[PDB]
Formats: C-alpha cells, sequence, structure tokens
RNA sequence: AAAUUGAAGAGUUUGAUCAUGGCUCAGAUUGAACGCUGGCGGCAGGCCUAACACAUGCAAGUCGAACGGUAACAGGAAGAAGCUUGCUUCUUUGCUGACGAGUGGCGGACGGGUGAGUAAUGUCUGGGAAACUGCCUGAUGGAGGGGGAUAACUACUGGAAACGGUAGCUAAUACCGCAUAACGUCGCAAGACCAAAGAGGGGGACCUUCGGGCCUCUUGCCAUCGGAUGUGCCCAGAUGGGAUUAGCUAGUAGGUGGGGUAACGGCUCACCUAGGCGACGAUCCCUAGCUGGUCUGAGAGGAUGACCAGCCACACUGGAACUGAGACACGGUCCAGACUCCUACGGGAGGCAGCAGUGGGGAAUAUUGCACAAUGGGCGCAAGCCUGAUGCAGCCAUGCCGCGUGUAUGAAGAAGGCCUUCGGGUUGUAAAGUACUUUCAGCGGGGAGGAAGGGAGUAAAGUUAAUACCUUUGCUCAUUGACGUUACCCGCAGAAGAAGCACCGGCUAACUCCGUGCCAGCAGCCGCGGUAAUACGGAGGGUGCAAGCGUUAAUCGGAAUUACUG
C-alpha cells in the first residue's frame, strides 16, 4: 500500500550457445574467476551476483545453454527486466543461441548483446550483424534501437560500451520497486545442506525482509532462521535489487516459484496445505490415467523389459530440469524412468527404494550417509556420483544399450555331408558324415537341409566316430552324427552347424 | 582451551604444578634421607636426618602442598623406628 | 460444545416434556409430542436394560444443557462426595448457574438462561458470572445487571416463571430483577420421575 | 469434623445342555501416530527412534577497593590556540571517570543435558567409625623484618596461520627465606618443629622529604579448637531373569610388619598360615540406571520409572593424571583411536547427551525468538557485569479444563428429499418470517498486579578525637516490567466470522428404500454377500460423541485365565 515508487538495481541474465566465454564475463566483471575452477570446465548450475560499479547498483543472473536445460532458460528470461545473449564471430549463430532468441521476445524483455572475440583475426562482427538481421532480434542503426556492443572478454577491454547500454537500457525504462511494503518475488535456486538445512536463492520483487517475518514459499510456509547473501554470512535487511539466500523454510520448495510473505505463519498454514492436495489430487489424476490409457491388461509387444534408476541431486534446480532431458533418451525398445527424485544427499528409504527394484542410485552431487553405507555395502547394489550432467546422460544410455540381447546371425562352425545311413536303437538313426569344412561341436545347434531348403532343424545330442564317441571333429576326417526326432536320413543332403 | 579463563586457568596450573613439583620432589628427599639412615643402623645420622626433615614436612603441610596428617605419620613412623633401634 | 439442533426431537425421543420451550404453548401443538423422531417414530423400542439407562442419562443432560464430558465428571465428583451419589449429582446440576438464572425466572429457557449468562447479563454478589457452570452457592445472589434490565426477554421470562410451581431454596425479586439462592435443594424438591439410580448404574458398570 | 467407608458382566464349541477352556467386547489410562474435520482461551506436554553426526550464534564470568598500568573514549591541565575573547580543537602529560591486553584473586567441581555403562566402589531402608570440608559462622591470639624473580612492555627476529625465539626491564594480596609459635603437629616426657598480606573511606591539634606520617572505621590475610553445610568410608536387609550355566577364587581369605590415604581397609608390598565364596544359587550368560512415585485394580496384586524432586553414572571412544577445599573436570590439560575443518603444504584446529538450528533415522515430537523486570547462581564494598538457570513469548487440538459457533417466537405443518399399501408418514419449529441478545473473534478507548529494591539527599543511634566515613533504621524527591496490544473494565458493528466424525445384524444406543448378486466388498468376536441384504455401496431417517471423532499402537482391568488373598 502507499504506491510508493523506487528505482531499483536491474536484474540481467545471459543465454547462449555454449563456450561463448559467457561466464567469463561475470567472473572479469566480479574479479573472481572461478571459472575453470570447478569440474567440468563450465558452468551447470544457476547463481546471482551483485556487484558495486558506477553508475547505481547493477546485479547479474547467469544461466547456461544446453539442450537439458529446457526450464532454467524459461524462468530466468520472465524474472529479469534486462536479458543479455552473448555471441561470437568464430561461432555465428547456432540452434541453442536461437532457442534463447525466442525466450527474449516470448518474455518481452529487452535484449542487448555483446561480440565476445575481438581478439581472433579470423572473427569479424559484420558477419554477426548480417546473419542475425535475418530475424527480428537485433537491429543496429536500422531503428530498432537494439545496441551492439564488442568486448574482449579475455582483454577485459570495455566494455565500457556494453556497461553504458546495459545502465541506459535500464534508465531509458522505468524502474519501479518500493523499499517498505508487503515482500514478494521468485526462487532462482533452491538445495538442502545437512547443517543449516533447507535453503532458497530468492530474488525479491518488493524488497523487505525480517528474522521474525513469516515466508511462504509455495506449498512450502515457516519462519526463517538466518539471511546469507552470496560470500556474506549474515545480513540484517535486504532490499528488492539484492538478492539474499533463505533459510528456515520447512522443506526444499520447488526449482522455481511466486514467493508471497504473510502477516502470520497460522493464518498461511491452511493455505500451503491447501495447495498440497491439489498438487496431490493431479498427481493420483496422472497416476490413473497413464495405467488406463494402454486399455489392456499388458503391452501388445515385448518392449516390457525396462531398466529403472534412482537419482538424488543435491539442489532441486536440476532433478526437475535434467530429467526432461532424460526422457529424451527414452526408446520404444528399452524404456526408463526416474523413481523417487530427492532434493538431496541419500537416505535410508532411498537406499531401500533401490533394494525393492533393482536400479542404479546415483546422484549430481551427494555424499553417502553413516547409515547409508551400511545398507550399500551390505546388499548388493551401486553408488555412482557424477559431477556433470553430459557423463551421466553417456552412461545411463549406456546401462540401456547392454540390456539389450539380439541375435541377428551366427556364423556356422563347420559343414558336413551325410552319407551312408546307419540305424542305432536310441537315436533311431546315425548318418554317416563327412566333413567338408571346419570343425564339428557337440552341443552346437545344427540345420538340416537339402537342395538348399531346410528339411530339418535341430541341437546335436551324440556325436561319435567309430567307438570313440569325441566331442569335436574336424574337417577330411570321417566323422559320425545322430540325432532324435530325425525320421528320414537320404544322401546329398548337407548339414550346417553353427555356433552362437 | 575454548573460554578466555580456562586458557588462563591452564597456564596457572601448569606454573603450579611445576612449583609444587620443585618443592614435593625435594620434600620426599628429606624423607628418604631417614629411611636410609634407618636402613644402616645409625642413631645419629638418622636422628640428624629427621631433625632436617621434620621442620618441611610441617612446612608443606602449612602450605597446602600435603595434609597436616601426611606430615604427622612420617613423624610418627620414622620416630617409631629410629628408636627401635636406637 | 452446545447442542444447537431442533429442541423438540429431544422431548420426543426421551418420551417426556423437557422445557426446551418457554412453555406458553402446549407442546402437543408444537410437535407430534407423544412419537419419535423419524421415519420409525412409530415403531415401539423393545429397550434392553442397558437401553433405559442411557436414556435416562440423557434424559437429565438434555434438561440441563450438559454434554458427556462435563456430565460425567459431574458424576465423578458426586461420587466422590459425601451421602448418596445420585442425588449429589442432582444437587451438583441444579447448582449451575444457567440453571439458577432459570429457575429464578430470569430466563424463559436454561438455553436462554445459559445465553444471559454468557453475554455478561448476569451477576452473582454484585460480581459479573459469565461462565453457565459456575457453581452458586448457598446465600449467593445473583441478578440482572442494571443494563440488561430492561430486555423484554427478561420481563416475559419472569411472567411465565410466575405461572411455573415456584422453587422453594430461591428468593425472588422480580421488580428488582435479583434473587437469592437460599440453600441446596433437598431430593424432595426435584422431579420425581428422574431415576438418578439408573445413571449413577450406568457409570458403575 | 473429615482423610482406601469398596468389588457387575456379555458374545463365541452343541441340534440342544451342563462343565471344562481359550479367543473377543463394554472400562480406565497414553510424552502417541495416521485418516476426516477444525473457532477462541487457561494450564500442562513436546526426539519414546540413531549414547547417529553436527554449519552458525549464544550457554562463564567478574574485581581498577590486590598489581604494574594506558589503547580505546571521556573529560580535565602548565601550554599549544580553535580565537567571533570564555564558547573552544590538538600537540602534549593516566591528572581521573573509566578501561583493551597482562600478572593476581574468587568462580570455570555450581547451574543445565543424557541414561550409554553398572545386578553393585549403584539405589532404597536402617545403622556404624577410622575422616576431610572453599564461601558463611562462634571463640582466642597473629599480622614482625627481608629477598630473588616474572607476564605486560621495549629492541631484534621465525611463521600462511596457530603460535613462537633471543636479550632487556618492572609491580603486587604472585613466589621464597628469616624471626615470632600454642588450647597446634611429633614425642611417655624432656624437648623439637610449622604461618601471614595488604587494600580502601573519612579526619582534629601537630608537621615534615607534600608521598603521606599519625587518628579512626571498613575489609582481606595467618594460626588453633568449634558450629553449619558438603563429601569419603564400613555393616545388614531388600532391590531382575536363566541350571538347555554347578562349581568359583593366588591379592585369592586371613595373620604379622613396612609403605600408603584426609581416613578404616589386601589399598599396596614382603613374609607366614590355607583359607574365602557356593544349591539360602556362587561362577558364567542375558537384560537394566535405582527411588519418591506413575497407570491400573475393591483389594492383594499387575505393569511401569517422560514431564517434577532425591541419589548414581556418563560428557566423541579407550587411558591418564595436573591444578584445586572439591575433579580424575559437560564448553580444562596430556597420550592413543575414530572422524571433521583451515593451510600459502611446511603445519595447525575441534568434540551440542547446554539453548535454538541442520543432516540422518522414524508413524512421530517445536523458534537459529525477547529479557535479566521477577526468583536463584558467579564475581564485586557497591554501583553493576555475566547467567539459552530462569522468567516469558512462537510452533503443534498432544492432553486436561472452560466457552462459543446464537436466544425466543414461528403450521396444516411450505418447497425439496425420503418411505408409502397413494389415504398419508417423515425430515420438522427444523427452514423462511418475526422480534431479540452480542460472550468469543474484529475494532477503538481506558488500565491492576507480578516492584522487593537500588539512587540522591536528610535525620537519629551505634562508632570515633570528632557533627567525618562506615552501618542500621525511619523521611521526603525522582525512578526500575521481557511478557505487553497483559489480566480486567467501557464503547462500536451486525447472527453477523465459527460443526465435524464414527456408528445403526447380535454383543450395543440407532431401520428403511434403491444398487449389486458368493461379485464388488464388510468383518473387534459370532459372521454378512447367488434376486426382499436393517451386515456390501449410495441415499433418507436415526443413535452416540462434539472441536473433535474414528482407526492403529500400548499397560492394567474384566481374567478366580499363574488362583497369597483366590
Amino acid at each position: 500500500t502507499g504506491a510508493a515508487a523506487e528505482p531499483r538495481a536491474p536484474v540481467v541474465t545471459i543465454m547462449g550457445h555454449v563456450d561463448h566465454g559467457k561466464t567469463s564475463l561475470l567472473d572479469y566483471i566480479r574479479s573472481t574467476k572461478v571459472a575453470s575452477g570447478e569440474a567440468g570446465g563450465i558452468t551447470q548450475h544457476i547463481g546471482a551476483y551483485h556487484v558495486e560499479t558506477e553508475n547505481g547498483m547493477i546485479t547479474f543472473l547467469d544461466t547456461p545453454g544446453h539442450a537439458a536445460f529446457t526450464s532454467m532458460r524459461a524462468r530466468g528470461a520472465q524474472a529479469t527486466d534486462i536479458v543479455v545473449l552473448v555471441v561470437a564471430a568464430d561461432d555465428g549463430v547456432m540452434p541453442q543461441t536461437i532457442e534463447a532468441i525466442q525466450h527474449a521476445k516470448a518474455a518481452q524483455v529487452p535484449v542487448v548483446v555483446a561480440v565476445n572475440k575481438i581478439d581472433k583475426p579470423e572473427a569479424d562482427p559484420d558477419r554477426v550483424k548480417n546473419e542475425l538481421s535475418q530475424y527480428g532480434i537485433l537491429p543496429e542503426e536500422w531503428g530498432g534501437e537494439s545496441q551492439f556492443v564488442h568486448v574482449s572478454a579475455k582483454a577485459g577491454t570495455g566494455i565500457d560500451e556494453l556497461l553504458d547500454a546495459i545502465l541506459l537500457q535500464a534508465e531509458v525504462l522505468e524502474l519501479k520497486a518500493v523499499r517498505k511494503g508487503m515482500a514478494s518475488g521468485a526462487v532462482i535456486e533452491s538445495f538442502l545442506d545437512k547443517g543449516r538445512g533447507p535453503v532458497a536463492t530468492v530474488l525479491v520483487r518488493e524488497g523487505t525482509l525480517h528474522k521474525g517475518d513469516i515466508v511462504l514459499c509455495g506449498f512450502e510456509y515457516g519462519r526463517v532462521r538466518a539471511m546469507r547473501n552470496e560470500l556474506g554470512q549474515e545480513v540484517l535487511e535486504a532490499g528488492p535489487s539484492i538478492p539474499v539466500e533463505i533459510l528456515g523454510l520447512s522443506g526444499v520448495p520447488a526449482a522455481g516459484d511466486e514467493v508471497t510473505v504473510v502477516r502470520d505463519e497460522k493464518k498461511a498454514r491452511e493455505v500451503a496445505l491447501y495447495r498440497q492436495g491439489k498438487f496431490r489430487e493431479v498427481k493420483l489424476a496422472r497416476q490413473q490415467k497413464s495405467k488406463l490409457e494402454n486399455m489392456f491388461a499388458n503391452m501388445t509387444e515385448g518392449e516390457v523389459h525396462e531398466v529403472n534408476i534412482v537419482l538424488k541431486a543435491d539442489v532441486q534446480g536440476s532433478v526437475e530440469a535434467i530429467s526432461d532431458s532424460l526422457l529424451k533418451l527414452s526408446t520404444d525398445e528399452v524404456k526408463v524412468k526416474i523413481i523417487g527424485s530427492g532434493v538431496g544427499g541419500i537416505t535410508e528409504t532411498d537406499a531401500t527404494l533401490a533394494a525393492a527394484s533393482n536400479a542404479i542410485l546415483v546422484g549430481f552431487n551427494v555424499r553417502a550417509d553413516a547409515s547409508a553405507r551400511k545398507v550399500i555395502e551390505a546388499e548388493s547394489l551401486d553408488l555412482r556420483y557424477y559431477s556433470v550432467i553430459y557423463n551421466l546422460i553417456d552412461e545411463v544410455k549406456a546401462a540401456m544399450s547392454g540390456m539389450l540381447s539380439p541375435e541377428l546371425k551366427q556364423q556356422i562352425i563347420g559343414l558336413a555331408e551325410v552319407r551312408d545311413v546307419f540305424k542305432s536303437p536310441k537315436f533311431g538313426a546315425i548318418a554317416g558324415c563327412m566333413v567338408t569344412e571346419g570343425v564339428v561341436k557337440r552341443h552346437n545347434p545344427i540345420r538340416v537341409l537339402r537342395d538348399n531348403v531346410v528339411i530339418y532343424e535341430g541341437e546335436l545330442e551324440s556325436l561319435r566316430r567309430f567307438k570313440d564317441d569325441v566331442n569335436e571333429v574336424r574337417n577330411g576326417m570321417e566323422c559320425g552324427i545322430g540325432v532324435k526326432n530325425y525320421n528320414d536320413v537320404r544322401t546329398g543332403d548337407v548339414i550346417e552347424v553353427f555356433e552362437i | 582451551a575454548n573460554i578466555k579463563s580456562a586458557k588462563k586457568r591452564a597456564i596457572q596450573s601448569e606454573k603450579a604444578r611445576k612449583h609444587n613439583a620443585s618443592r614435593r620432589s625435594m620434600m620426599r628427599t628429606f624423607i628418604k634421607k631417614v629411611y636410609a639412615a634407618i636402613e644402616a643402623g645409625d642413631k645419629a645420622a638418622a636422628q640428624k636426618a629427621f631433625n632436617e626433615m621434620q621442620p618441611i614436612v610441617d612446612r608443606q603441610a602449612a602450605k597446602g602442598l600435603i595434609h597436616k596428617n601426611k606430615a604427622a605419620r612420617h613423624k610418627a613412623n620414622l620416630t617409631a623406628q629410629i628408636n627401635k633401634l636406637a | 460444545a452446545r447442542y444447537l439442533g431442533p429442541k423438540l426431537k429431544l422431548s420426543r425421543r426421551e418420551g417426556t416434556d423437557l422445557f426446551l420451550k418457554s412453555g406458553v404453548r402446549a407442546i402437543d401443538t408444537k410437535c407430534k409430542i407423544e412419537q419419535a423422531p423419524g421415519q420409525h417414530g412409530a415403531r415401539k423400542p423393545r429397550l434392553s436394560d442397558y437401553g433405559v439407562q442411557l436414556r435416562e442419562k440423557q434424559k437429565v443432560r438434555r434438561i440441563y444443557g450438559v454434554l458427556e464430558r462435563q456430565f460425567r465428571n459431574y458424576y465423578k465428583e458426586a461420587a466422590r462426595l459425601k451421602g448418596n451419589t445420585g442425588e449429589n449429582l442432582l444437587a451438583l446440576l441444579e447448582g449451575r448457574l444457567d440453571n439458577v438464572v432459570y429457575r429464578m425466572g430470569f430466563g424463559a429457557t436454561r438455553a436462554e438462561a445459559r445465553q444471559l449468562v454468557s453475554h455478561k447479563a448476569i451477576m452473582v454478589n454484585g460480581r459479573v458470572v459469565n461462565i453457565a457452570s459456575y457453581q452458586v452457592s448457598p446465600n449467593d445472589v445473583v441478578s440482572i445487571r442494571e443494563k440488561a434490565k430492561k430486555q423484554s426477554r427478561v420481563k416475559a421470562a419472569l411472567e411465565l416463571a410466575e405461572q411455573r410451581e415456584k422453587p422453594t431454596w430461591l428468593e425472588v425479586d422480580a421488580g428488582k430483577m435479583e434473587g437469592t439462592f437460599k440453600r441446596k435443594p433437598e431430593r424432595s424438591d426435584l422431579s420425581a420421575d428422574i431415576n438418578e439410580h439408573l445413571i449413577v448404574e450406568l457409570y458403575s458398570k
């Protein structure tokens, strides 16, 4: 209330094809350079960092661009007032970059861009402008108000222009916020900690906070125990501009959503439980449909063989995002499904979950609990943690590829022609043979054919030469053969034995 | 130690420990001289040694290094034995 | 915490008038008094021994407006107290303020009297008592407080009261709208088709 | 006067019966959970599981009236100046209000947490004799004269950090001699031997080296004998089960002597005797903290040991002692182990079973809150500082208790629903209508108590050279509440914002229709379901409870079904 309007620091997100040195732009401004200090060499996580530079104040947010992160780039666009798209003259435009174009226009967020490489001689700006000209986005001096910036990103060259454009682009549009009032906003990323407990990184649209104030995120509710901002361990107050990690919530909330503070917690309890009921009702609803959808007691074909996986990732943002990419590798032949996606770490009921149905237990980042090790070490299971999602997406596929059992044809072991049949009481017949090629074996299957068509098929029961009854006969050595359930032996036909 | 005074107490108790150790070692020495005389059968050496020992088992009692009763037994015990021989 | 539904149903189930309405009307012109509620009211209960005990306890509870928990606690206290337990139960009920307010005629019903109490219209010894179950003692003086004295409910209530049998153990001044709980009522003061010993039997088994 | 003056039975074996005998129900109780539902308040309760592991804050300090002291901030000052001549900013100097770091004193052995270990260096009951015991207390005397050090600091230097190395230098209520020394210790006695410390408040002649002397009172220090409280020790009885455990024991049992403890003692050692325990249960094995009490039962019993209080034991695991009146130390030390954190790679650091909080386990158990205002603890002469003890607040229907969710009037008794032999019955005075009330929630207004003290002055007594000071007791003045928007009282608006849960075949309070058809399903026990199902599922109606109601779990009861009573 009061309709108080105060200026704020613009929240900016950056998108692109992987490798435009999107991270480098931030770290150089931050004077940090945390890049390539982490596993994978690339940024697989989202974070927001506010810096203090003239003129005024500005904060930076970044999301990696990959086929896998469909959700993160979608949510990051609508939350930010200004979007930046990194582009390289060497890279040009790529299908991941055009994917970022749609997120800029659909979120009706104004866009400014920067050329990443002025250092390399084979890199030219004119190529970037013209090729992206075809797309309505990124006009330059054509009356489309969009401005291009040329930065070294390694050289650390201004930048002066890019920074100015960003400040100006936020300046030309009216900045609306309020210093005091009812706090509200969105959640960047949520994860689970062992000592601290469940936490969330929250952008506050209206900037206000207090240790005693009750906060409600999604269907989760609770009082804030403590506040943490970036490196700073404790902050007393937080404005609509700078982001602050929230702590003390009941449980790990959704990867992102609208958060609203309330006066009293008791009034907010019924509301939070109400959202759970709807989410549970649709959960059972989608459960009944998928099972009844087949309209039959089983699958019409032999794809029934499937693989199960168990996943718990430390961060809440990943489990929803990478699972979508994990359902992309799914095929009709082998079906893979996720069971019991966790908010973090590992637990007794999780190891029990993998005990009932055979599955691989994997985590984006996790450590084994003291009670967890006892169960995993006892029963036969597999515990594998992966720093990057790419090494994970490859091996799950590997697990699936192995599952397959296809025999498309075998290699004959030997081929033999039979002559001068003999009579035996046990098998009913013994066909004298002469091996023309290869080696005949006992338990290997055979194909009996006459005039190129197969008269009969079977697997050898007895291979006997003379009274020796040897298990193996080479080529051009007299040999003997008999089999059960074969009535008629005729000369001129050839028996083909083949290994499997 | 974690607390300010806890740190200080450990320092003081170590000083006291080295103080007490020194005086206590001295005292037992002068007690042992008496038992050694006794075991060699000399009245005089053992009485003489008892007279040097007396004031210091008494003093260390007054000073809390030992209790009064300990000082007394030592004097009682040695006195018993030395008299029993000469 | 209070029975809020239809009242004559209760009378109809127990087979008697429970005085849950003012008494301005012959009860038989307001309901089918001699028939239980429901589709099968005409049906007769060939009623077990447990049944007669239950219904008698219900009857007394429904007269005084007491739910089970409080009434059981009333039995416990009657039992603990010296002298006949059954009679002690009725002393305790009859000593309730909502009840006494009704008997002095300040309320047309115990329900109405209870509302008077809850709504801070009743004083005991010139002190405001607003809880219905307040136990009233010999020599206490309960009164309508000055501001509640012009309520027309109270005048009507005192008129009807004047037409009921007049209780011995209360001295009521209708003009002042004050009255005095002289003494605990004896057993002989209270209706004789209440079977306390049945209620006593129900709660000992 | 009163204060254990109290005790129920039902269903189910059979065609039926009586007996036998188990199963099952009605009852109370719970640190509960789950399902449906959910308005307010008072009081209580809240990790029963992993004695699993823990990020972060906080949970033990305080005294300048013991001491050298200034680095912070605060004034003050010869003298620098802000100078617009009384307002002042900085250079200086501990001059003082205070106070970081340091020595020193007292407290860190209490308060708080847990129940792992322990069938006995435990607990309970009742007794013993060989002992110590800070602070507080009564008694009687000391409190003399000296000495060598040291942290801080200064200079030089090593470390990433933690924390060091050299040499200087200095104080004390730190530390040590010497004297003094009995109603003390040793000794038959004669004799021999043992301690200490100052610091403040005020002041009359008197005066100096202007520090004080000296006068005076407060307080601390030493000795010895007591009191009080605390603690150590010893004996007897009782305090779980198992013989599908019957033998156990070399410090073992005792004796002598030396040593040892605060003290008795195989506590320890040497020597000697050959004992000691055990079917009245030793040894071994399993389990477990004990009690007051708690729940149940008419009782006798049975079950049990959260919350409150007493004792014990433990403090990451195993071991150890140092300091101290007290510890083998919950936020001390050392060693070893398990584990974790920091690191510039060389080295460091830590222990939530304190209060919050986190991960984990689980069917399941709360906020990283406010305040020292009150009671109580530590330090201090005090003022005061510290106190996650405690007082309070938040969360959860977890339980107990209270209250509300309206009161009265309202008939051919409407519409709708339900049953019906279509006559009518019912839901039902229920609803609508009509008046009427306003608790509680909402909103404004006012306003107890938990506050005793402590602070300035004042006056009187005891003091004393003294009207100082000190201390006690009266007087006035101005003040101290985290809870707090307190309890409670007054006003405003309108029935307005406040009803669900299980059950209805017998046991067992509550019956009909439709659907289904040995299916779908119910089910505490018997037992329901194949065309009339009061037993399934829906409906209408009804019964029982009610901010709860059901289901599950759990102890005792009924069970005279371990029977001492019986």
